[PDB]
C-alpha cells in the first residue's frame, strides 16, 4: 500500500525528467551547431518541441491526478488541461506524417527534390500543421461541444472537484479520423514505397557487379514503424470502442492506454536522431 | 656529357661545405634566455557569411577597413570588415578561381583561375580593364608590385612580370624544375621570393631577373611562403609536418616547427606585425599560432569545420583573419 | 637538352660567390628587431576594449 | 551618417536578394567532370553532346534537367584534383583498341586516381571506345601475345551477349571490363561506385545512358543518406 503510494511516484518522476533532458539537448544541439541546420532538420525541431511542451505540461499534471484521486484546481484548468493534451499529440502525429512524405519525395524524385522543398515550403507546411492541431482541440474544447448527454456526465460537469474526459461518440470518431488513422495510411503507403524502390536498387547492383563481392532496410523500416504503431495504435481502438458500445471497458484500462501512448514522444529523438552528426554534437556538449 | 654532370656536384659539394663552415651556434640556442610569450587567448569576434562554395584565397585591402574573397563558385565579394555590410560583387566569365589581390592603392581587384589567363577590374569607374594571358599552366598566386605592374606566377615552372597597359610579358624568370605554387613579395619592390613543388624555393630580382640563391631544405611540395617584416627572412610551410625559417643573409636555415601529434600538411603561412608570433593554418579543422624565437607553441584557433586555405594578417596587426572550405569566414582579434 | 645542363652547369658557379655571414648576426639581428617592436604589437599584448575597434 | 549607414543597408539588401536568387539556379545543376588518356576519343563523344544544345566548357539540358561539363585539357603528378571533389560523377573514356600500341598505361591512372584523399566521395562513369576496331584486331595481335594473364577470363559467368559476329570477341569484351573493375571493388566502403558501358564509335544513346546512370547514383546517395542501405 505504502509501496503502491511510492513506486507509481517514482515512476512518474523518472518518465518526467528523461522526456524534458532528451528534447531540451535535441533543441539545443539544433540551435547551436550551423552544420545541422538545414530544411530536413526544420521538421524535427517542431516535433521536438511539441513533445517537449507536452511532457513539461500534461504528464506531471496527470501524474498529480492520479497519485492524488481528485482535481484541486478549477473547471477551466481541466479544460486548458484537456485542450493542450489533444493539441500536442495531433500535432506530433501530423509531424511525423509530414516527415515520412518529405522523405519519401526526396527518395522517389531526387531531380526536383531540390525546388520543391525550400526555406519558404516549411515554414508555410508546419504553420499549416500547427493550425490544423490548434482548430481540432481548442475551439471544439473551449465551448461546450465535446459534452455528453449521460446523466453520470451531467453529474461529472456539476461537481467541480473532479473532472474526467466525457464525450459524445461523433467527436471521438472524428477526432480518431483526423489525427490517426490518415497518417497512419499515408506513412504505410509511403514506407511501403520506399521499401520496393530500395529493393530494384539493391537487385540492380547484386545483378552488376555480384560476382566479385536487405536486411538493414528491414530493420530501419521496422524499428522506426513498429514503435509508432505499437504505442499508439491500441489507444484510438479503444477510444472507438467505448463509445460504440456503452459500460464495456474499464477505467483503469483508458488511463493505461492513454499513458502508455505518452512515451512514445520520449523515445522520438532516440529513433530520428541517430545520426553521426548528431551524436559528435551530443559529445561536444 | 659524362664530364658537366660532376661538375655541377662539385659544385654543389662547395656550396654545401661553405654553408657548413658559415655555421657557428644553433638558432634555438642563442633565444633560450627569451621569456616566452605565455599563453594567447583570442575568440571570433565578426563572422561573415554569403558565399555558396568553397573559398581560396583572401587578401587584406592596404587601409585596415575592407577585404576581398573569391570562392569556387565563381564571385568576387567586397567585404567591410567593420559594419560586416557586403559593398560589391563581380561574377566571372569562369567559375573555378585560385587567387585574388588587391591593388595598393584600392583602384584594382585582381583574380586568376584554373583558365590560363590573368584579369584586372576596375572599382571605380564595374567592368574587364585587361585580360593577361600567355601562361601554359594554371595559376597559382598573384601579387599587385604597384598600379601598373602585376607579377605572377603559374603552374608552368616560368614566373612572369606583366604590364598593364601594354599586356605582355616584360621579364620571364625560369629555372624552377616542377609546378610553382607560392609567391611573395618583399616590404621594398626590389626583391620576391617562391616556393614551388620541389623542395627547392628561391630569391629572384626583379630587375635584373636572375636568380639569386635556392634553399632546398624541405623534403616534400611546398605549398606557402611569407616575408619576415624586417625583410631579412622568409618562413615556408610544406606538404610535411615541418615548418622551417630559412634566411637571406646566411643561406642555410635556421630552425624548424613541427611535432609528433601533427601529421596533417600546410596551407598557408604569414607573420604578425611584430614578427614574434608565426600563424599557420593545417589542414586539418584547427589552424595554429607558434613562437617565432623559440619554436613553442601559444594557442590553438577553432571553429572550422572543413579546412583552413587562406590566411592573412592586417598591415596595423589589429586583426587576423582565415579562410575554409565552409562557406563561412571568421575575424580574430 | 643537353644545354639545360649547360645552363645549370654555370648558374650554380653564380651562386656558390656570395659571401656568407655566420648565423650569429642574422640571429641577433632577428632578436633585436623582435625586442625592440614588441610594444608596438597589439596582438603580443591584450588591446583595452576602448581602443579596440572591432569590439 | 545616418544616410551613409542607410546607403550602405541598401546595397547589402539588394546584393543579398540577388545572391539568394543565383543560390537556387547555382544548386540545380549538376556538373560533370571528363577525364581520359590521349587517344581515347573524347573529342567525338562529345559531339552529340553539344547536339543536346585552357578549359572547355559545354552547357546540355535534356528533360528540362541540366548539366554543366568540364574538359580539362593535357604523363603529370595533378594538383587541381582537390578542386574536383564536388561534382557528382567522373567521365572515363579508355580505348580498348588500344593495346598493342597503352592500356595498362591507363589502369595505372585508375588506381591514381581511384585512391585520392579527395575523390573518396565520387563514382566514376565509365565507356569503352573504339568497340568496332576491337573485334577486328581479335579477329592478329591477340591478347595472350601483349598481356600475360590473359587466361581463363575468356567467357563472362552471367554473360548477357548481343547477337555477336564472334563468340571469341565476346571473350575480349568482358576481360577487360574485369580488369577495370578489380580495382573499383578493393578500396571504399561502398561510398563510391564504379558504371562499366559499351559503347561503339556510332552510338545515340549516350544522353540516356549519363542520364540513368546520374539519377542511379543520386538515388543512392538519398538511400545511404537515410541509413536505408
Ligand atoms: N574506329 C574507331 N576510331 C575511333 C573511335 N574513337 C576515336 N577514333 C579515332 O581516333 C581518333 C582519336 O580520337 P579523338 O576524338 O581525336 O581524341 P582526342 O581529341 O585526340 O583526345 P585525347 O584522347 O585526349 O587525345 C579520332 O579522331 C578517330 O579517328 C572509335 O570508337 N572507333
Ligand atoms: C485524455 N487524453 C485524450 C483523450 C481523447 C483523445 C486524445 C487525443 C486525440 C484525440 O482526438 C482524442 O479524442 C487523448 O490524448
Amino acid at each position: 500500500d505504502e509501496v503502491w503510494v511510492v513506486g507509481m511516484g517514482i515512476v512518474m518522476s523518472l518518465i518526467v525528467l528523461a522526456i524534458v533532458f532528451g528534447n531540451v539537448l535535441v533543441i539545443t544541439a539544433i540551435a547551436k551547431f550551423e552544420r545541422l541546420q538545414t530544411v530536413t532538420n526544420y521538421f524535427i525541431t517542431s516535433l521536438a518541441c511539441a513533445d517537449l511542451v507536452m511532457g513539461l505540461a500534461v504528464v506531471p499534471f496527470g501524474a498529480a491526478h492520479i497519485l492524488t484521486k481528485t482535481w484541486t484546481f478549477g473547471n477551466f484548468w481541466c479544460e486548458f488541461w484537456t485542450s493542450i493534451d489533444v493539441l500536442c499529440v495531433t500535432a506530433s502525429i501530423e509531424t511525423l506524417c509530414v516527415i515520412a512524405v518529405d522523405r519519401y519525395f526526396a527518395i522517389t524524385s531526387p531531380f526536383k527534390y531540390q525546388s520543391l522543398l525550400t526555406k519558404n515550403k516549411a515554414r508555410v507546411i508546419i504553420l499549416m500543421v500547427w493550425i490544423v492541431s490548434g482548430l481540432t482541440s481548442f475551439l471544439p474544447i473551449q465551448m461546450h461541444w465535446y459534452r455528453a448527454t449521460h446523466q453520470e456526465a451531467i453529474n461529472c460537469y456539476a461537481e467541480e472537484t473532479c473532472c474526467d474526459f466525457f464525450t459524445n461518440q461523433a467527436y471521438a470518431i472524428a477526432s480518431s479520423i483526423v489525427s490517426f488513422y490518415v497518417p497512419l495510411v499515408i506513412m504505410v503507403f509511403v514506407y511501403s514505397r520506399v521499401f520496393q524502390e530500395a529493393k530494384r536498387q539493391l537487385q540492380k547492383i547484386d545483378k552488376s557487379e555480384g560476382r566479385f563481392h536487405e536486411h538493414k532496410a528491414l530493420k530501419t523500416l521496422g524499428i522506426i514503424m513498429g514503435t509508432f504503431t505499437l504505442c499508439w495504435l491500441p489507444f484510438f481502438i479503444v477510444n472507438i470502442v467505448h463509445v460504440i458500445q456503452d459500460n464495456l471497458i474499464r477505467k483503469e484500462v483508458y488511463i493505461l492506454l492513454n499513458w502508455i501512448g505518452y512515451v512514445n514522444s520520449g523515445f522520438n529523438p532516440l529513433i530520428y536522431c541517430r545520426s553521426p552528426d548528431f551524436r559528435i554534437a551530443f559529445q561536444e556538449l | 656529357l659524362d664530364q658537366l654532370r660532376q661538375e655541377a656536384e662539385q659544385l654543389k659539394n662547395q656550396i654545401r661545405d661553405a654553408r657548413k663552415a658559415c655555421a657557428d651556434a644553433t638558432l634555438s640556442q642563442i633565444t633560450n634566455n627569451i621569456d616566452p610569450v605565455g599563453r594567447i587567448q583570442m575568440r571570433t569576434r565578426r563572422t561573415l557569411r554569403g558565399h555558396l562554395a568553397k573559398i581560396y584565397a583572401m587578401h587584406w585591402g592596404t587601409d585596415s577597413r575592407l577585404l576581398v574573397s573569391a570562392s569556387q563558385d565563381g564571385k568576387l565579394i567586397i567585404w567591410d570588415s567593420y559594419t560586416t555590410n557586403k559593398v560589391h560583387a563581380i561574377p566571372l566569365r569562369s567559375s573555378w578561381v585560385m587567387t585574388c589581390a588587391y591593388a595598393p592603392s584600392g583602384n584594382y581587384v585582381a583574380c586568376g583561375g584554373l583558365d590560363n589567363i590573368c584579369s584586372i577590374y576596375n572599382l571605380k569607374t564595374v567592368r574587364v580593364s585587361r585580360e593577361l594571358a600567355g601562361h601554359t599552366g594554371y595559376l597559382s598566386c598573384c601579387r599587385f608590385l604597384d598600379d601598373n605592374q602585376i607579377v605572377t606566377s603559374s603552374g608552368d615552372t616560368t614566373c612572369a612580370l606583366w604590364d598593364i597597359e601594354t599586356g605582355q610579358q616584360t621579364t620571364t624568370f625560369t629555372g624552377h624544375t616542377g609546378d610553382v605554387m607560392s609567391l611573395s613579395l618583399a616590404p621594398d619592390t626590389r626583391l620576391f621570393v617562391s616556393g614551388a613543388c620541389d623542395a627547392s624555393a628561391k630569391l629572384w630580382d626583379v630587375r635584373e631577373g636572375m636568380c639569386r640563391q635556392t634553399f632546398t631544405g624541405h623534403e616534400s611540395d611546398i605549398n606557402a611562403i611569407c616575408f619576415f617584416p624586417n625583410g631579412n627572412a622568409f618562413a615556408t610551410g610544406s606538404d610535411d609536418a615541418t615548418c622551417r625559417l630559412f634566411d637571406l643573409r646566411a643561406d642555410q636555415e635556421l630552425m624548424t616547427y613541427s611535432h609528433d601529434n601533427i601529421i596533417c600538411g600546410i596551407t598557408s603561412v604569414s607573420f604578425s606585425k611584430s614578427g614574434r608570433l608565426l600563424l599557420a593554418g593545417y589542414d586539418d579543422f584547427n589552424c595554429n599560432v607558434w613562437d617565432a624565437l623559440k619554436a613553442d607553441r601559444a594557442g590553438v584557433l577553432a571553429g572550422h569545420d572543413n579546412r583552413v586555405s587562406c590566411l592573412g594578417v592586417t598591415d596595423d596587426g589589429m586583426a587576423v583573419a582565415t579562410g575554409s572550405w565552409d562557406s563561412f569566414l571568421k575575424i580574430w582579434n | 637538352s643537353i644545354a639545360q645542363a649547360r645552363k645549370l652547369v654555370e648558374q650554380l658557379k653564380m651562386e656558390a660567390n656570395i659571401d656568407r655571414i655566420k648565423v650569429s648576426k642574422a640571429a641577433a639581428d632577428l632578436m633585436a628587431y623582435c625586442e625592440a617592436h614588441a610594444k608596438e604589437d597589439p596582438l603580443l599584448t591584450p588591446v583595452p576594449a576602448s581602443e579596440n575597434p572591432f569590439r | 551618417q545616418r544616410n551613409e549607414e542607410k546607403a550602405q543597408r541598401e546595397a547589402n539588401k539588394k546584393i543579398e536578394k540577388q545572391l539568394q536568387k543565383d543560390k537556387q539556379v547555382y544548386r540545380a545543376t549538376h556538373r560533370l567532370l571528363l577525364l581520359g588518356a590521349g587517344e581515347s576519343g573524347k573529342s567525338t563523344i562529345v559531339k552529340q553532346m553539344r547536339i543536346l544544345h585552357g578549359i572547355f566548357e559545354t552547357k546540355f539540358q535534356v528533360d528540362k534537367v541540366n548539366f554543366h561539363m568540364f574538359d580539362v585539357g593535357g604523363d603529370e603528378r595533378r594538383k587541381w584534383i582537390q578542386c574536383f571533389n564536388d561534382v557528382t560523377a567522373i567521365i572515363f573514356v579508355v580505348a580498348s583498341s588500344s593495346y598493342n600500341m597503352r592500356l595498362q598505361e591507363a589502369l595505372n591512372l585508375f588506381k591514381s586516381i581511384w585512391n585520392n584523399r579527395w575523390l573518396r566521395t565520387i563514382s566514376v562513369i565509365l565507356f569503352l571506345n573504339k568497340q568496332d576496331l576491337l573485334a577486328e584486331k581479335v579477329l592478329k595481335s591477340k591478347i595472350e601475345d601483349y598481356f600475360p594473364e590473359f587466361a581463363r577470363y575468356t567467357t563472362p559467368e552471367d554473360a548477357t551477349p548481343e547477337p555477336g559476329e564472334d563468340p571469341r570477341v565476346t571473350r575480349a569484351k568482358y576481360f577487360i571490363r574485369d580488369e577495370f573493375l578489380r580495382i573499383s571493388t578493393a578500396s571504399g566502403d561502398g561510398r563510391h561506385y564504379c558504371y562499366p558501358h559499351f559503347t561503339c564509335a556510332v552510338d545515340t544513346e549516350n544522353i540516356r545512358r549519363v542520364f540513368n546512370d546520374c539519377r542511379d547514383i543520386i538515388q543512392r546517395m538519398h538511400l545511404r543518406q537515410y541509413e536505408l542501405l
